[PDB]
């Protein structure tokens, strides 16, 4: 069971002053610490007793807060500052959580959303996968729900999400649908659905 | 003599007596350079009587006494001569005698725990004042009136302990504190706990 | 320099034993709590179990107590942990951690704060047997794309185990192209897939194919996306 909360994303650009807001459950005190990870890599200790700066670590983080509401600020953001950062009650060992993503600002970009029906070799082989692209889209939420014979399809789809692209710091999604040659002879209405900020309304093909 | 005095031991070691149940370790046979003590670090209370520090550096004692224990923050102003009070009433009394040193530090972040920690005790009843060095572990059922407890508590009769609860919520006065008090002794034998000069 | 080495990490199955270990140096390894932190692919960080610096004190997750075993020889200054009966969601990178401050003597007592950290083990647990992908297209078919933008690409279906490597035209086409990460199916077997977003009009006629790599199984295919 976790004991510290904080928002899932914030949004900024290099030069920016960022705050992250942390609540932890009462009765933590001062014993609060902040970690960076960047992905696949071990965290770093940032902060530790909510407000002291950990050796080695560049001045622009510091921390803040009293009692339950604690902040982690970074000054003047570094383009190698883009990472996930959590706040961590430093008794009993609460888990992290998804932490907060600090991801770079730009201006909101609706996904060109693309439908491909399974392969003919995949149908020897006795299954099927539909695949629906997202590509290069800002806001990484988004919804994606298949659609056979206009039902909504659930626990059959796997998405999976790229790191915010370098140059063009947009996302892209991949969603698959499974389906067996024997259960892919009731078919030919087979849509993808996406729910997404860029777009006014939702998006199918 | 010329070996180093082994302070070490009781300032580092990991766990710390109840204050009531206080530890005492004898230093004997061996030199001590107080200042590098004080360098350790980070003491909050480092405070002499009968001696200076500046000067032994330069002292010779037949034994030194450590006695080490864990105490509330604002209880550690009663680890002095003179001084009244649950802790020096009832856990540990200095005499007015008192030639030595006590040392002590904030170790919230080793004895306090996020639902508090109540490890930690100390003697809250007792039916007259400790003499000085004076150590009681007795857990006697405390007759505060007229009736015979017989060893069951009952409402004139109490558990004679009782617990800090140190969480980190609680800043500095009731955060918990290592203390150690060091003893030096001039009793009527040879010097064997000297400072590196001399 | 203080530094936290790890071994011991490899591929077992449901059910089996690993032992990892965590070599550590530049400090005084028993004066310190150390813990063993861990992260399944597409979950975030749990704390797998912690020890302080003597041994005489451990911690362990729920979802591992009586099966992992953490301990330490100080003469060596090694940390291990001893895992037992494991199931496939014990998949994941392993770290190994030190406390920031020392001497604690009970797990669950004093402020902890991990400040130097291993590169990590990984752990896979899973009966599957090592296997090469299968590749499939991804029906560039000139429907709904009369314009410059079209979406193509492969399909690196049922492979185990991680990784696969997956180029265009031996590096040659490096705008565009975005390697999904992987997922792991209910059959045990990985899947990903790599589009290339590319001018539909030429851009090079049919002249792109996928060069998918599968170092554990040795297999190569280069796959041509045609209509
Ligand atoms: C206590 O321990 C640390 C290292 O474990 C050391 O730096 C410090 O000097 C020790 N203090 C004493 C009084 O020996």
């Amino acid at each position: 069971a976790q004991m510290t909360q904080s928002p899932s994303s914030v949004s900024a650009s290099v030069g920016d002053r960022v705050t992250i807001p942390c609540r932890a459950s009462q009765g933590i005190g001062n014993w609060l610490a902040w970690y960076q990870q960047k992905p696949g890599k071990a965290p770093k200790l940032l902060i530790y007793a909510a407000s002291s700066l950990q050796s080695g670590v560049p001045s622009r983080f510091s921390g803040s807060g009293s009692g339950t509401d604690f902040t982690l600020t970074i000054s003047s953001l570094q383009p190698e500052d883009f990472a996930t950062y959590y706040c961590q009650q430093a008794n009993s060992f609460p888990p992290f959580g998804q932490g907060t993503r600090l991801e770079i600002k730009r201006t909101v970009a609706a996904p060109s959303v693309f439908i491909f029906p399974p392969s003919d070799e995949q149908l020897k082989s006795g299954t099927a996968s539909v695949v629906c692209l997202l590509n290069n889209f800002y806001p990484r939420e988004a919804k994606v729900q298949w659609k056979v014979d206009n039902a909504l399809q659930s626990g059959n789809s796997q998405e999976s999400v790229t790191e915010q692209d370098s140059k063009d710091s947009t996302y892209s999604l991949s969603s698959t649908l499974t389906l067996s040659k024997a259960d892919y002879e009731k078919h030919k209405v087979y849509a993808c659905e996406v729910t997404h900020q860029g777009l006014s309304s939702p998006v199918t093909k | 003599p010329t070996n180093l005095c082994p302070f070490g031991e009781v300032f580092n070691a990991t766990r710390f007596a109840s204050v009531y149940a206080w530890n005492r370790k004898r230093i004997s046979n061996c030199v001590a350079d107080y200042s590098v003590l004080y360098n350790s670090a980070s003491f909050s209370t480092f405070k002499c009587y009968g001696v200076s520090p500046t000067k032994l550096n330069d002292l010779c004692f037949t034994n030194v006494y450590a006695d080490s224990f864990v105490i509330r923050g604002d209880e550690v102003r009663q680890i002095a001569p003179g001084q009244t009070g649950k802790i020096a009433d009832y856990n540990y009394k200095l005499p007015d005698d008192f030639t030595g040193c006590v040392i002590a530090w904030n170790s919230n972040n080793l004895d306090s725990k996020v639902g508090g920690n109540y490890n930690y005790l100390y003697r809250l009843f007792r039916k007259s004042n400790l003499k000085p060095f004076e150590r009681d572990i007795s857990t006697e059922i405390y007759q505060a009136g007229s009736t015979p407890c017989n060893g069951v508590e009952g409402f004139n009769c109490y558990f004679p302990l009782q617990s800090y609860g140190f969480q980190p919520t609680n800043g500095v006065g009731y955060q918990p504190y290592r203390v150690v008090v060091l003893s030096f002794e001039l009793l009527h034998a040879p010097a064997t706990v000297c400072g590196p000069h001399h | 320099e203080v530094q936290l080495l790890e071994s011991g990490g490899g591929l077992v199955q449901p059910g089996g034993s690993l032992r990892l270990s965590c070599a550590a140096s530049g400090f005084t390894f028993s004066s310190y709590a150390m813990s063993w932190v861990r992260q399944a692919p597409g979950k975030g960080l749990e704390w797998v179990s912690a020890i302080v610096g003597s041994g005489g004190s451990t911690y362990y997750a729920d979802s591992v107590k009586g099966r992992f075993i953490i301990s330490r020889d100080n003469s060596k200054n090694t940390l291990y942990l001893q895992m037992n009966s494991l199931r496939a969601e014990d998949t994941a990178v392993y770290y190994c951690a030190k406390s920031l401050i020392y001497g604690h003597y009970d797990i669950l007592t004093g402020a902890y704060y991990f400040d130097y950290w291993g590169q990590g083990t990984l752990v896979t647990v899973s009966s599957a047997s090592t296997k090469g992908p299968s590749v499939f297209p991804l029906a560039p078919s000139s429907k709904s794309t009369s314009g410059g933008t079209a979406a193509l690409g492969c399909l690196v279906k049922d492979y185990f185990p991680e990784p696969v490597t997956v180029s265009w035209n031996s590096g040659a086409l490096t705008s565009g192209v975005h390697t999904f990460p992987a997922v792991l199916q209910s059959s045990g077997l990985y899947s990903l897939s790599s589009v290339v977003t590319v001018p539909s009009s030429s851009l090079g006629t049919q002249t792109y194919i996928c060069n998918v790599n599968h170092k554990p199984s040795n297999t190569k295919v280069d796959k041509k996306v045609e209509p």
